[PDB]
């Protein structure tokens, strides 16, 4: 997790907030991945989310849905992800890396072995998206042995239980929900000024909006309004799907869209 | 927190994203306070007796056991309106919905039966309704895609994944996340995040209550052993749970084996998957071995889904109940037996559970034994697909 | 000669052939004496109710009727096993054909209600059972030969004529004309020689038994009126015949208006047509000036009938009962206003019945009346004919 | 009625049967239905039973609703029956005519207005297939007051009862029911002596044999037993159907089989 509180430490010091991208691992190839990721870092990623492929991807929309659909069709498994993640972090020392899960994937072969594997190949958090604060302690207690953030929800109907919890719980940054619904560039986000306000007062890991994020306005309104950063998932990944024959293309495209996004966070 | 335990021993939990939990303790609320309020429950009872047709018939089945020491008896939830035991709880959760507000329902339907179940109660009750449906369902299920779409439903089929019931119970969730301020999610099945599991069996109770009062009237004793079919777990678990503390009365559920167990092609998590975490439970599960949801299969659409509610993975566990399964092939033959042999067309779901019953008087036909089969739907639905394979065959 | 008045006024008679006497008289008195026999009835209502579910619900509409003084209930035979309340008589006539000692049933059936209802009773009693059915209602009643066939029933197909029920009729006489020492001709309807015309009512008179009840208990008071479309007559002498000496209640028939009255494309001919002889009754009947039986048309397979049953006849020409007639055009919309207001998918002939309600409630809306509708079947079997117009409509 | 009288008082003189062919009026046509009856009659015909197509001719078999069909699709009525009635009686003032009619046909305008229509244009009997003794009174009596015998079914399960009705009712001839079911060559006829020698006990008019009568051999049968003669209508409208485009071979192939019907019966 010390990667999340060094870059934050860092940013502040710049007077700028985060840009996170997510895509998923493996969409639409192992190596075409890997080369999106390190374009997105080069354009100024200044930490990734990062989805492993689900066979039932329940908060995300179509375009994601789409993305992990890419990733079964690549042969692109769990351990695969995994062997990925190695070679990002060995590559890119001091960018942190999250982790987005559904509970399944951590279960399947065991909780504490899940964030042990986590841990060897380098990551810093880890989010899953079905699994509340509610039933998150065997989660929160092994990404903790394992050194490993787990990300907690705040979301926009939080009540004053839930804020505190989120405090005490959350290492690493607090997940600032931008709407209901599933994961879309098509829906865009009520303001959040005030959640942000709640969980400094009591001590919460710093805050990044999501769900919904698709344009540099988008961005630069959430670190206007005192979060930490941004992440955007899909209009990321519709670059990717957009340009499925013209690799090269897809690249540029991305880098493009990055640090336009980065810099909105300036 | 909540005011009621989610878990059964470890199986169950609510494992939806933290946006959905304020629904769900809302949803919990509300069923806790309305099972303490006379007259919610007396609305309840005037809809299923006066519209919805209770108490269902209890047949004894004289032609099918000839030869035997077998007395068997049909839970007829067969001529409920609608034509299965849907119908009860969307009853029940209908006026949930009203009593907490809301003006919207979402449904997702495999057999369609709770599809039209929840559309005819949203057009009664005046709730605007909308389901989820498998393309394939939509399919091999068609007599009811036109029924939901007759009562003022909106009906959205669902090409994804498998194109089966657990597509559209994907569908329903998603759109839930982001409708449910408005729109209460009226789950078809005992399986699902807590407070669903509990809610659909004290909704579904009464299929044993009357079954346990018919058979006592009747024979004078309890039954040897009650069997209905385990799709996600409502219909079993609405006859099992007025006998699981009349310890002396099996409870016999049966999943489908659809073309065999050795195939892979089933519809059996519980006695031949993995627990898992899925649709808002933790529960068995068909998956591969890298944690990936696997496609289920049966002959029957409202058996076909890869896992089971929380409540049968716990009263197995323990040994309270017992689980089997019945291959697309013995279905198929219970069901011709009770079109011919009783004049009764079941629903090919139940045939599940007939088959069994049968298989248990086949095996052993100097037993002595008095069964209960939970019928929880006609086969009009069915009789396409039927006619379709036994023309294939002669 | 009788034991019973074979006329009902003017209406009625035994008119076949001489070699079927024997067979209408062995009938009667079968029936004389198990109407005296308290095992017989025992047997009977055990049928009804545990193996049917008599008795059926009354349902209060109250969506339907918003903003008007009417209060309508709907006595819901479309939740009877079957479908349809084909099913009650047809149970007590295979008892008669047991009790006579018979072992194969010929019936006819339009709608397939009836051939339904006589094969799944004969399933359940081990009689051999055949159907004559219309070739045009084969088509337009699709869901109910498969059923027929499932349940171990000979259905046959009828090209002559109109190819619709009264070719049906034919055919079923013919063949039990030369069949009767061995089969027993069970007739659908309350029409035909004597004694089916009282036999048929006796055994579906619980219609207006229970309903008499039912509104007691609910609004204790009788009905204004209560209404019930009319085909043959059956489930209309059913509803009405226990309050035929309640004089305050009125008794409304409703016949198919087909296309209109004025296009002669209809099944009205008790208030349209001429007392004339056929199918064993002297009745109402569609016919040419020169004495030709005329074709009925309804969109209702099962009002699809150029006569009527000789009681109603009667009824209607001393004042007791008064008929009226319902169109295509206005039983559809009737279909369509309970599937979306009430949730319940009515057959297209129980619809003519709701129609005329729901026009005396138009019409005088501030009157109030208190009327019950004779909901004599589901309409599962209509809904691809109902999809198949709504969609040329729009 | 009186014309009956007449010829089985000369065919007993003559130590033979009465052969009565039947087909349906106007089959295949008005005309050409009148030169198959005068074929019949100078082919051997005793007497002549006559049908009037009706949409319902429920104690016919298929043979006969063809011949029905056939004689709608000629556009032929009850109406136009009659005149070719009067036009029979008119060429053979001594043949005794008998009518089969359905119910409705005789109470369409008037039972009474029925039988007054027969006396005016010769007919000598009627039956009425749908109407058993039962409710017979009112054709019984119109039949009596305007001389046209009525003919009365003695079906094979006859009581004693029905034999004395049958017996003192009846005029013209007792019509002998070979067999249940409706009229066809296709089934053919259990011996029925005992019902005839009831039946002449009880001074019944006299006895012919029908339904099923198709071969020189039954017919022989029939007066072997002591009955009056034999009645023939399909195996006779076969021959009809059979040679539709054939008129010419029609009446040659029906003189052939009539006398060799009528020889059987001498
Ligand atoms: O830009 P979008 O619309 O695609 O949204 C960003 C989504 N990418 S993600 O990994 O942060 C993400 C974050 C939370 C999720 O579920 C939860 F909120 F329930 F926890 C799912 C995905
Ligand atoms: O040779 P087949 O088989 O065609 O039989 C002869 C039929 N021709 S008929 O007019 O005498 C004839 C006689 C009686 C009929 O019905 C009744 F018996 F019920 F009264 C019908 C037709
Ligand atoms: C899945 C569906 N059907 C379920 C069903 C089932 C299986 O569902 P439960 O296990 O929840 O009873 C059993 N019997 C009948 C007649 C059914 O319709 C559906 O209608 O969407
Ligand atoms: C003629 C048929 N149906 C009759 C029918 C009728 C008309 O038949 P009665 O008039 O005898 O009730 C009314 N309602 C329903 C649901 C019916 O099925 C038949 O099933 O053969
Ligand atoms: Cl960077
Ligand atoms: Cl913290
Ligand atoms: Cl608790
Ligand atoms: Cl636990
Ligand atoms: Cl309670
Ligand atoms: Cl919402
Ligand atoms: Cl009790
Ligand atoms: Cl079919
Ligand atoms: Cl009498
Ligand atoms: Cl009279
Ligand atoms: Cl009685
Ligand atoms: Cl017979
Ligand atoms: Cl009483
Ligand atoms: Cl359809
Ligand atoms: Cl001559
Ligand atoms: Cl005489
Ligand atoms: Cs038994
Ligand atoms: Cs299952
Ligand atoms: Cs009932
Ligand atoms: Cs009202
Ligand atoms: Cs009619």
């Amino acid at each position: 997790m010390e990667r999340y509180e060094n870059l934050f430490a860092q940013l502040n010091d710049r007077r700028e907030g985060a840009f996170v991208p997510f895509v998923t691992l493996g969409d639409p190839g192992i190596e075409q991945s890997l080369k999106i990721i390190d374009t997105l870092i080069d354009a100024g990623a200044d930490a990734l989310e990062l989805g492993v492929p689900f066979s039932d991807p329940l908060a995300d929309g179509p375009t994601i849905q789409n993305a992990n659909l890419r990733a079964f069709a690549a042969g692109v498994t769990p351990a695969q992800c995994f062997e990925m993640l190695a070679l990002i972090r060995e590559k890119h020392p001091t960018i942190p890396i999250g982790l987005l899960m559904y509970a399944n994937l951590v279960f399947n072969n065991g909780i504490d072995a899940f964030y042990a594997r986590c841990e060897q190949v380098g990551v810093d958090s880890v989010l899953v998206a079905d699994v509340p604060v509610e039933e998150s302690a065997p989660f929160r207690q092994a990404a903790l042995r394992h050194n490993i953030a787990p990300i907690f929800i705040c979301p926009p109907n939080a009540d004053d239980d839930l804020l505190r919890q989120v405090a005490s719980y959350g290492r690493g940054y607090t997940y600032l929900l931008s709407r209901s619904g599933v994961t879309g560039a098509e829906n865009r986000g009520l303001p959040l000024h005030h959640l942000i306000e709640k969980l400094k007062e009591y001590h919460a890991a710093p805050a990044l909006q999501g769900f919904g994020i698709s344009s540099p306005e988008q961005v630069s309104a959430a670190v206007r309004a005192g979060a930490a950063g941004a992440i955007s998932g899909s209009a990321i990944v519709k670059i990717i799907e957009k340009n499925l024959a013209s690799p090269k293309q897809m690249l540029a495209e991305l880098r493009s869209f990055v640090s336009a996004m980065k810099a909105a966070s300036r | 927190t909540t005011l009621l335990n989610p878990y059964f021993g470890e199986f169950g939990g609510m494992y939806v994203p933290q946006i959905l939990m304020p629904a769900l303790n809302q949803l919990e609320e509300a069923f806790v306070s309305a099972q303490k309020d006379p007259e919610f429950q007396a609305q309840f009872a005037d809809l299923l007796k006066n519209y919805a047709g209770r108490p269902t018939a209890l047949t004894k089945c004289q032609n099918i056991t000839a030869g035997t020491r077998t007395t068997l008896y049909l839970k007829r939830e067969d001529l409920l309106h609608g034509g299965a035991h849907k119908t009860n709880q969307v009853l029940g959760q209908a006026l949930l919905a009203k009593r907490m507000g809301k003006s919207e329902i979402i449904a997702e339907t495999g057999a369609g039966q709770h599809g039209v179940a929840s559309a005819l109660a949203s057009a009664l009750l005046g709730l605007k309704c909308r389901i989820y449906m498998g393309a394939k369902d939509v399919e091999r299920q068609s007599p009811n895609v036109f029924r939901m779409r007759l009562m003022g439903a909106e009906v959205i089929p669902v090409h994804s994944g498998s194109a089966t019931l657990t597509d559209a119970c994907n569908e329903a969730l998603r759109d839930w996340s982001g409708s449910y301020e408005t729109a209460h999610y009226m789950l078809g099945t005992a399986a699902g995040p807590h407070p669903y599991p509990t809610i659909v069996r004290e909704f579904q109770r009464m299929i044993g209550e009357e079954t346990k009062a018919q058979i006592l009237d009747k024979e004078g004793r309890l039954p040897d052993a009650v069997i209905a079919c385990v799709g996600g777990g409502s219909n079993a678990i609405g006859m099992f749970a007025d006998f699981i503390n009349d310890t002396s009365v099996g409870l016999i559920g049966v999943e489908p084996g659809g073309h065999g167990i050795e195939t892979g092609e089933h519809g059996a998590p519980l006695k031949h998957g993995r627990v898992g975490i899925y649709f808002g439970m933790k529960a068995p599960m068909m998956q591969t071995a890298d944690g990936q949801i696997e496609e289920s299969y049966s002959i029957s659409a409202g058996l076909d889904f890869p896992s089971v509610g929380p409540q049968h993975a716990y009263l197995n566990s323990i040994g309270r109940a017992d689980y089997v399964s019945i291959t697309d092939d013995e279905a198929l033959e219970a069901f011709k037996t009770l079109c011919r042999h009783e004049g009764i067309i079941p629903a090919l779901e139940s045939s599940h559970a007939l088959a069994h019953a049968l298989k248990m008087m086949r095996e052993q036909p100097e037993k002595e034994q008095l069964l209960v089969v939970n019928l929880s739907g006609r086969g009009d639905k069915d009789i396409f697909t039927v006619h379709d394979i036994l023309k294939a065959r002669g």
